[PDB]
RNA sequence: GGGUCCGCCUUGAUGCCCGGGUGAAAGCAUGAUCCCGGGUAAUAUGGCGGACCCACA
């Protein structure tokens, strides 16, 4: 895949800096999901610490 | 920098953490790959583990830190996977590596395990 | 640019005096979580890898849901918008399917072409296309806006009519060129009125949200990963329906003209419609018998063939 | 014959292009101003208006047929 | 007899996906390959029953 975002401005480019207001793009698509989730409560604890929870 | 990295990494310390990589990589024995060094650490078989920091998305590399502290294994970040992958001995990238046997490179993986326990704390 | 979907209508009002009885109705905003999870649609963002069907069981099974379906087919390896309707709104994705979609796509040549070439021949295919040869089946391009050129790369934002393949657009492109071309990366940004904005969600952040709601008792943000039913509707025309008609409709009457209150304009005969209360609640889906003229003016007749309800019975006391 | 257009290339994938203002129809026999068998339309596509058609060869050397104008025998 | 809501009744030339194990020339450690376990195949139409209604607001 090389689909990239800029995540500020929304702009879809090939690009690793934004062509708009020049900052890191990142890829376009979503990590991939399992229904398993081995690691769940493991990135729920990253998750908390980031949303202060 | 992204959310999954727990805390500032020296430029001297990252060089330090990449050439463990690159010796025990050849002298001894390491797992290369988000997988593989998930497993190592599930395993008890990790004694260090490397993470890029440029890491997209970020859920693929972010399990680790608290699986690493759960399981009591330190864990070290690293500025670049394409960096990281060429120092596990591969032509693409690693997102993360773990040491199962240290070999040459002992002494220099005791040196970091020691300074990034102050980094944590 | 714009869709169908972007075009504001008229709303014509046929009773000025029509009020709402606060006493009845559960609008959107006053839907406690498990109601407002019984008429949810989630404006997911697909991975790629699964089938659309298959992200849906897996919502169903880790939500622990009754019922689910999706707003429009993705393909497995394309990511993106795909709405995920639930449980008593689970029917509410048959007016998605006929929605205007938009993508994100790059083509990859399969020759060098002048910069100047790729965009004066993809110009060419916006408006009315032939998606089928004859021995006439048309589609509708709204836009085609060419982000960048990376060599033999085009990356290209589309607004197509719905049933319209990009994979097959992109390969008549390439022949256009000559040099021939495919699609090596798909992203739907749109489909109908759900879009690329705070409210597409992961997988990922939806069973996060659901776990924060279950086991830490915050439901504000597993809240936030589900939109009311009505949104999956905002794209339709609609007719506003006095109080007094709701428990009809709810219970299998269609609508009659002595009961609509407000309705867009342009509606057509056979038009796809949606019914809705005063206080902006889905009711129903119906097939339009009158226009929006014929509805105003007016004073009996059948309006709306109403096709699926959604609002309880209970909602609105019996008042015919 | 009823006129397709000028040929715009002949396509790598194995087809020569042209632009008409009009539909033709799939298997639809492609000649040239003196009758001579060139082709059949595989394909039609673009605008409706004014469309692209696919013609797969029948002749020996297609690449000839480059900015030559081609017809539907009729 | 009808409408709405719900329940029930049918088929599928190894794939693809996800995971456990393994962990390698455009592909590819953000996972090749193979071994194993699971998931998902058309989100109809027709038919039978149950509940609520028969509604111009
Ligand atoms: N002439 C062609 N015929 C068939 N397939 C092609 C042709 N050119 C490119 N492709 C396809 O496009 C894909 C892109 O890979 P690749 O980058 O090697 O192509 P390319 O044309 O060399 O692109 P670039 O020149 O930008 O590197 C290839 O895997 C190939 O299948
Ligand atoms: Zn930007």
């Amino acid at each position: 895949f090389r689909i990239r975002k800029c995540p500020k401005c929304g702009r879809y480019t090939l690009k690793e800096v934004c062509p708009v207001c020049g900052e890191k793009t990142k890829v376009a698509h979503p990590p991939r999901f399992s229904p398993e989730d081995p690691y769940g409560e493991y990135r729920r604890r990253w998750k908390r610490e980031v949303l202060g929870i | 920098k992204p959310s999954y990295v727990k805390f500032e990494v020296p430029k001297e310390l990252a060089e330090k953490a990449l050439q463990a990589v690159e010796i025990a990589r050849d002298t001894g024995k390491i797992r290369k790959g988000t997988n593989e060094t998930t497993k190592a650490v599930e395993r008890g078989q990790a004694k260090l583990v490397i993470i890029a920091e440029d890491v997209d998305p970020e859920e693929i590399v972010a399990h680790l830190p608290p699986l690493c502290e759960e399981k009591e294994i330190p864990y070290i970040y690293v500025p670049s996977k394409k960096e990281l992958g060429a120092a596990a001995g591969i032509e693409v990238a690693a997102a993360s590596v773990a040491i199962i046997e240290p070999g040459k490179a002992r002494d220099l993986v005791e040196e970091i395990a020691m300074k990034v326990k102050e980094l944590m704390k | 640019r714009i869709l169908p979907a972007d075009i504001k209508r008229e709303v014509l009002i046929k009773d000025e005096n029509a009020e709402t009885n606060p006493d009845w109705g559960f609008p959107p905003e006053k839907r406690p979580i498990e109601m407002h999870i019984q008429f949810g649609v989630i404006n997911l963002d697909k991975p790629p890898g699964p089938t659309s069907h298959e992200v849906v069981a897996w919502i169903k099974k880790i939500l622990n849901l009754e019922k689910a379906g999706h707003g429009g087919t993705l393909d497995p390896k394309v990511s993106g918008v795909l709405p995920v309707a639930l449980e008593k709104a689970t029917r509410v994705v048959q007016a998605l399917l006929p929605a205007g979609k938009e993508y994100v796509a790059l083509m990859h040549l399969h020759g060098d072409v002048p910069e100047d070439k790729i965009i004066q021949v993809m110009k060419e295919f916006e408006g009315e296309i032939i998606q089928r040869p004859p021995l006439l089946r048309t589609r509708k391009v709204y836009y085609i806006e060419v982000l960048e050129i990376e060599g033999r790369d085009v990356l290209f934002r589309v607004g197509v009519e719905a049933g319209t393949y990009i994979r097959s657009l992109i390969h008549h492109i390439g022949l256009a060129l000559g040099v021939g071309a495919h699609m090596s990366e798909l992203r739907r940004t749109r489909s109908g009125p759900f879009k690329e904005d705070e409210t597409l969600i992961t997988l990922h952040d939806l069973v996060d949200y659901y776990y924060f709601w279950k086991e830490d008792g915050i439901e504000e943000y597993f809240r936030k990963a589900i939109q009311p039913m009505e949104k999956a509707v905002e794209h339709l025309p609609k007719v506003w329906i006095k109080d007094s008609a709701v428990a009809a409709v709810t219970h299998g009457a269609d609508l009659a003209v002595p009961g609509i209150a407000k309705l867009h304009a342009g509606i057509k005969r056979g038009d796809l419609v949606a019914i809705m209360t005063l206080k902006d609640e889905l009711v129903a889906l119906g097939k339009a018998m009158m226009t929006s003229q014929e509805m105003l003016e007016k004073t009996k007749g059948i309006a709306v063939d109403v096709e699926k309800v959604f609002m309880p019975r209970d909602w609105y006391p019996k008042l015919w | 014959m009823k006129r397709l257009g000028k040929v715009l290339h002949y396509a790598k994938q194995g087809f020569l292009i042209v632009r008409t203002n009009w539909v033709p129809s799939l298997n639809d026999r492609v000649v040239d101003k003196r009758l001579q068998f060139v082709g059949i339309v595989k394909d039609v596509f673009g605008p409706v208006k004014m469309p692209y058609v696919a013609i797969k060869p029948k002749v020996s050397n297609p690449e000839i047929y480059v900015g030559e104008v081609l017809y539907v025998d009729e």
